[PDB]
């Protein structure tokens, strides 16, 4: 991926996240927890569904055409009737080879993108109350129960509430 | 007094490999096939109107080969010609056979309309043991074989205006005898001629006496020709011998119909795409079953498989 | 108070952002069928000027004349005698007004003459000993007198003789000669023997490379301008160093000379569009179109420096960012 | 957008900004103001002009071709002429549809990128003197009048001048 | 000092190479690779494919059996080369739909011929001509038999030849067009000739064409070549009462990957899988600009003469020097 | 490119760096040095070689075709023959033009991306012990000798060893 999040600074995928594509795992004073992010999941799916709808069931209607298999040997114009059809098939075969290559390179880059978007979004909410440990993990420097974590997932986390407590833990020792 | 919040993505036990711009094989959580490579195995008949030619070629059904009489006023979206088809009437050739076959096939109908051509001084409705209709000698139902009446065969001069608003297809021919004795016996004149003309165009044909190979008892032959007469125009037929006269016109449509060669069984099912191998679904953008197709079909390509990724990069433990 | 337009004395807010517009336009992408951007440009030309512009290429209005009729020399097409063109325009109201004819492979000859781009003709002293020349018909009136195609010479019997005509004419020029000739199909046996003596005519036009033989075909055709007979036109091309030869014992409609064949970039087009003083590098039957855009939906038939014909009537190319408007409510 | 700036972490665009494609809006001790960034605007417009140059006023010259409309019915050879033209038109229609799809997706992506580049450039200038509020907005932790904001817009803002004052408002 | 500065960066080269992109007409990268083959070796390489030099012969004259083309009697090829200097030095002829016949034989890639014992009773055989000298004898096309009247008369010929095989036969035959009626009568008795080559599927009637033509090697007459394919089971038949230039046998029709090409380039030993009229070309690049006419495993012909694919990053040299 | 690192916030490349495509320069208590990063370098090359495989030695085998040069004028069926071949060549010409365009655009964007990835990987290692100066350069706030720098380059730099030293240098 072009952002190096998926198969990058995040070491691997969570097989046990079965209700979403992207999400959170947390440890705090109440236990451990996991939750899918429905928003970043839905973004990726919609884009992929868009790709599908422009490729799938967009078929042409075609009726009488030219002949393409022949009993007798005829020479000049049968040469042309075969050359035309051969030229067409080779061209459509190129188009399909390229389309798939392009669409797949893109599908990978946009999925990598949504992962990085979620990260940066979360980093912005946490502000001075957390540091980036690597592996896609934040160290949060204050007591943050499941409600606190829920507010981060909701995007209503008020950093001023904990800022004093958090800056004290970061610049200790 | 602290907490860890890790972000991540999902993954599946066993993903599937795909091609990218930079990779031959890279694993993703899911993918979908874009090449239709299997077929139903039979031609579906509940989408388009498919007509089984059985033992008859489209051309024979047009001309009126006795054993093709079942097709007289038929019409189709797709006419299926079988490889076990055969001709069982007077031996014949059609210069530029493929073009007549294409024209009729596209029109999609054998709607014939007899017309009162005034053939005087000749005996009409000639027959042959090579074209039996029941126990009796007969001939192509849409063709009229003229021979001398009494002791003569005049210079025929007959016309028929096109007062309709569609193009009329007229099928006619000339008879080639097997000897000079046969030529003069049937037509009196030692040399035959047939000139079918419009105001814009014309076709003249001289017969060619002498034997050919034996076909159902006969060494003689006929050659089939056609003339398309436009609205407002006029058909004229001038001939002093060997004319195989037309009986009327076929009605030409500018239709979306066609013809196809296949030995595939025809059965109740639904599918808007037809190939010689059988019907195929059209959910995918491309196919690898056959370049010969009719209907709403995926595009034919050389590759039998192309996987489009419908998920992210799969990275398990 | 709360309408204070400043910040709190020890700080400031800096915000980064982007522009937007009240009326965006929708474009297509890989992921979205319809997505709104700040603006776009049309890549498909779907409007015509309504007429054929004639200052760029030389456009020749055929008027009542087809290219073939102008070539053959149908009396009412005599104004096209020595003309040339980049593009010849044939009208739907064109008509033939000379002796009724057919041309086997009419389309090919039309193409050959059209691509050449010129009708420049040169007469030649063909010696036709033993026959009457300059045959004419009431179906082809030049003035009030019976006449014929001006580039053709209808040969008939002189008294009691129509000999085997044996004529040569070599090409001592550096270009290909195009020869137009034909054969007359009469309506009856009485007419055949009357005009040509012989019962069954023949025409053999040949060179060292090729040859064509044609036989007349007696029998009445439909009445066209009072005439039941017909004529069939054929052509022969003679290369530098080669040599035309014409042999016939009857029914020959002979040539008066050759047409000069050019390797050309010219053509012919069917259109009823008015022709006018303007400038455009691309012509269609509908009229001229501009060629700023890469594609077009006006007509698959085109001449000149043209955009490529596609089925789509519009394709929009985003020339701006995604549009995310300020006001949800206007 | 692939960087999630436009129609992403920046809630929406500004209709009042007619002097540029990207820019700044600020609040400070003197009031509130608006100013475009001509360098980022120009980068986006130039890339988009590059596409136009590749596609606009690029056409081949063709002369005599084949017939594509027919008065009579002929059969085999007319079928071929029609199939050839019908094949060509289908392939060009596909080319145009795909050209536009890819270029638009890219255009959207590169304008989103220039928005993100501008933020990242500005972030680097402010160094330890400001924090990301979110919404593409910086809170600057020192007094910054219109001259001071201008120095950020000119890229001549020396963070060392306000560093000590800023740190002391950020943590205390 | 007890701090340190850690800088990042990328490599660069003194002079990179220009390439095209979506948004840039010309933009410099460190390196690139050419995707259009512009130059050719100059010789037709005759090591991958069997290349057969026509020299003074065309494929068609070889097939018929022009005396100077007797070298090609029983030969096969992948690619037959025709030279611009080739000529015909036998009886003057033409062939309706010449190109087709050339194409059918070329594709078949072989001049394998099996003679058959046709019986022509009532007529004299093996007619010759001074235009077609074999050695120093008035001869003719080796695969054709010119029939004339046997002294007194010329009867209606009627000869058959059935197909026992499991493959198609290619019969080559013709008809003579005399220069006068005094000839037509002299050679074939009847004032009106006619040839009717029929099968159980098809038939062709050709009528001769009396009248003089320009002199080619002294001769005013001409011959028109025709052909009839015959299928397994099907039975050839030949009716004629004059002017028939009869066939001596048939050619075998293989369905093959062979062809014919026009070129005046030298044919020489080398390694190459693709052939053009200019000479062979290497097929490592995807496209080529040498010639749209090609045979073998070839890059696709395009109008461009150069297309650089980037193999490295944007080159940003240091300007400090 | 689209990340704005190469020909962007990194002023220019290093001609002196010959052993790799991306890497580090540094000054410290033991003087100054340079060293290439192999993982990032290899990632770009593997991607680029990938493209070469799709394009190099991918050739079709063709045999008998249609005639493409002509002696005489024949009109209709020769017009069709030339038009077919002409139609084919323009389409392949377009294919070629576009392939090279999209690839080269993508080659530039992916090599820029790797530059950025390397930067973000180093930033995450250094954590609070360093600040982004700009120009693709970090200011590490502690005595980081060649063994220490080596650890960053090796991806094994333990920020907790130097934290209290560097945190003190940044804020005092
Ligand atoms: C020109 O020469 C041709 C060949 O010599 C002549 O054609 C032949 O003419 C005779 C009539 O005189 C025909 O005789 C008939 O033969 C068939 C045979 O048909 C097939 O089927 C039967 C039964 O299964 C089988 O026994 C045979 O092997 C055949 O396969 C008989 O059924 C009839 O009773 C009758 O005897 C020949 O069939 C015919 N052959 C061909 C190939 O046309 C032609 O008549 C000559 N013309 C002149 C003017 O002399
Ligand atoms: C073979 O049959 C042909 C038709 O069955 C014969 O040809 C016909 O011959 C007659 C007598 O010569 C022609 O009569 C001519 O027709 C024109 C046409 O005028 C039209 O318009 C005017 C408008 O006022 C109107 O009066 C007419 O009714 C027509 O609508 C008349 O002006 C004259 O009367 C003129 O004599 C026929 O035109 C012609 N028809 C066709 C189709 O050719 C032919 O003679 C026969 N051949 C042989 C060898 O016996
Ligand atoms: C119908 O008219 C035709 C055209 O006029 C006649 O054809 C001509 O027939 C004469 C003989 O009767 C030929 O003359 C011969 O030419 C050859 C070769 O020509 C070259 O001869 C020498 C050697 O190079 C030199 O002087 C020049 O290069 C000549 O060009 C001579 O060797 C013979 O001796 C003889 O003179 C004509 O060549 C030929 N014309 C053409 C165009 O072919 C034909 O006789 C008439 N037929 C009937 C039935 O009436
Ligand atoms: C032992 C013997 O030879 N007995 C003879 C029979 O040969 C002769 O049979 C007829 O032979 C002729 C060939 O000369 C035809 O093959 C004819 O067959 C038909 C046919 O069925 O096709 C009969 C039709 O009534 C004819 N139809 C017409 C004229 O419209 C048709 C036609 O002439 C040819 O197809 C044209 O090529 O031929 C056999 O019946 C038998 C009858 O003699 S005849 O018919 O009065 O001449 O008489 C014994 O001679
Ligand atoms: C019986 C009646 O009501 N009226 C007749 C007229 O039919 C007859 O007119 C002529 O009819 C003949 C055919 O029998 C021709 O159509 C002729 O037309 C011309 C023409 O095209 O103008 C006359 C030309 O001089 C001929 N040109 C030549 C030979 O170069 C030309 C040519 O022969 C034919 O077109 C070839 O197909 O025909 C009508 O004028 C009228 C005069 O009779 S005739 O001219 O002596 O034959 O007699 C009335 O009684
Ligand atoms: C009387 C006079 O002025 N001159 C004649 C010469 O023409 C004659 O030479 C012969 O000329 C004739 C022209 O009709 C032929 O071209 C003939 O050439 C051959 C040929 O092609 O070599 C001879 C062959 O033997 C013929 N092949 C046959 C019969 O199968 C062949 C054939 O007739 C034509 O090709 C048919 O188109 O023509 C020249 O020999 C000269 C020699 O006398 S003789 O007539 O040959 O006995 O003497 C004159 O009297
Ligand atoms: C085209 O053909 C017309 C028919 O003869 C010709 O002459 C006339 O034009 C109109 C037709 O509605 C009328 O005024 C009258 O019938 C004819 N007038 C004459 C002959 O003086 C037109 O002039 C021809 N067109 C051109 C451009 O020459
Ligand atoms: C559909 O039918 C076509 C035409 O019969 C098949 O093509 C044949 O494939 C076989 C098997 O490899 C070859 O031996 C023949 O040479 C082909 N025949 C012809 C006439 O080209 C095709 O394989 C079938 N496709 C399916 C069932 O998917
Ligand atoms: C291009 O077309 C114009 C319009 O038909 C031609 O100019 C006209 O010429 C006629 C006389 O032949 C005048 O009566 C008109 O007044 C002219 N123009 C207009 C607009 O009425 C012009 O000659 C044509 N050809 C060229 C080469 O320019
Ligand atoms: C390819 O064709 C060339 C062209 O002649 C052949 O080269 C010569 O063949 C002759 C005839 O046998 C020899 O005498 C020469 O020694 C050959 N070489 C040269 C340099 O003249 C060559 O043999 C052909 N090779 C194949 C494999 O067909
Ligand atoms: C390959 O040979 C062809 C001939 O088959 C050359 O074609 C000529 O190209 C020149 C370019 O200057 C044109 O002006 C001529 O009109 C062409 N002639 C013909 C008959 O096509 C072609 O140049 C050669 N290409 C190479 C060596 O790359
Ligand atoms: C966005 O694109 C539009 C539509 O293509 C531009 O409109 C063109 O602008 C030029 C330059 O001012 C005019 O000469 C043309 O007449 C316009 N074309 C059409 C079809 O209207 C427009 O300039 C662009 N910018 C904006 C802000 O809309
Ligand atoms: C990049 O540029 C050149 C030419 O593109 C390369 O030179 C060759 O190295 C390749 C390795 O794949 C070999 O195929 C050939 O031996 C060389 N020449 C070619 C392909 O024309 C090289 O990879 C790079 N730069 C250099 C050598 O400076
Ligand atoms: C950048 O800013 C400095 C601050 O003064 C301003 O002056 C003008 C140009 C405004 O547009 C704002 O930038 C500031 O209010 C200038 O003194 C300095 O010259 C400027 N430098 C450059 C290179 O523009
Ligand atoms: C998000 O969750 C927090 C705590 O769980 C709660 O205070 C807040 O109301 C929630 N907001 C929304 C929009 O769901
Ligand atoms: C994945 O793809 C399959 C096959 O195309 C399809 O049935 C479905 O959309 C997906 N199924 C699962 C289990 O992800
Ligand atoms: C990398 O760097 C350290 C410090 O230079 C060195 O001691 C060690 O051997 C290396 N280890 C690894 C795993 O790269």
């Amino acid at each position: 991926g072009i952002f190096g999040a998926i198969a990058g600074f995040i070491e691997n995928g969570w097989e046990g996240m079965v209700d979403g594509w992207y999400g959170f795992r947390y440890q705090n004073s109440e236990g451990t927890g996991q939750a899918a992010d429905l928003k970043s999941t839905q973004a990726a799916i919609d884009q992929i569904n868009g790709k599908l709808n422009r490729v799938i069931e967009r078929t042409n209607e075609k009726f009488h055409q030219i002949e393409k298999e022949f009993s007798e040997v005829e020479g000049r114009i049968q040469d042309l009737e075969k050359y035309v059809e051969d030229t067409k098939i080779d061209l459509w075969s190129y188009n399909a080879e390229l389309l798939v290559a392009l669409e797949n390179q893109h599908t990978i880059d946009l999925t990598d993108a949504e992962m990085n978007k979620l990260f940066e979004k979360t980093r912005r909410q946490l502000r001075e109350n957390a540091e980036d440990m690597g592996g896609g993990c934040f160290k949060i420097y204050h007591k943050c129960d499941n409600a606190c974590i829920g507010s981060i997932r909701n995007g209503t986390y008020d950093h001023y509430i904990y800022r004093d407590e958090a800056l004290n833990n970061r610049f200790q020792i | 007094n602290t907490a860890t919040l890790c972000l991540g993505h999902h993954a599946v036990a066993n993903g599937t490999l795909v091609k990218t711009i930079t990779d031959d094989q890279i694993e993703v959580t899911n993918a979908t096939e874009l090449v239709q490579s299997i077929s139903i195995g039979k031609i579906c008949n509940n989408s388009y109107r498919v007509l089984d030619g059985r033992n008859c070629t489209l051309i024979d059904a047009m001309l009126g080969d006795p054993h093709c009489d079942d097709f007289q006023y038929e019409n189709w979206d797709l006419f299926i010609e079988r490889s076990s088809a055969f001709s069982n009437c007077y031996p014949y050739d059609i210069p530029d056979y493929a073009s007549l076959r294409s024209i009729v096939a596209s029109s999609g109908t054998l709607e014939f309309t007899a017309e009162g051509f005034t053939w005087t001084g000749v005996t009409q409705n000639g027959g042959s043991g090579a074209c039996k209709r029941g126990s009796a000698d007969s001939f192509f139902s849409r063709l009229n074989w003229l021979t001398k009446s009494g002791n003569s065969y005049p210079i025929l001069n007959v016309t028929m205006p096109n007062n309709k608003n569609f193009d009329k297809l007229y099928i006619w021919g000339i008879h080639h005898p097997s000897s000079n004795k046969e030529q003069t016996k049937l037509y009196i004149q030692e040399s035959g001629r047939v000139t079918v003309s419009t105001e814009r165009s014309q076709q003249t044909v001289i017969p060619n006496i002498g034997s050919r190979p034996w076909v159902r008892g006969q060494s003689g032959r006929i050659s089939i020709y056609w003339t398309i007469v436009k609205p407002g125009d006029i058909l004229m037929i001038n001939s002093n011998g060997n004319l195989v006269a037309p009986r009327g016109y076929f009605k030409l449509r500018t239709g979306k119909s066609s013809v196809m060669r296949s030995d595939a069984l025809i059965d109740t099912c639904v599918s808007e795409c037809i190939t010689p191998n059988g019907s195929i679904p059209n959910d995918k953008p491309f196919q690898n079953v056959n370049k010969i197709t009719y209907g709403k079909c995926p595009k034919y390509i050389r590759q039998n498989t192309l996987k489009l990724a419908t998920g992210m990069r799969n990275v398990p433990e």
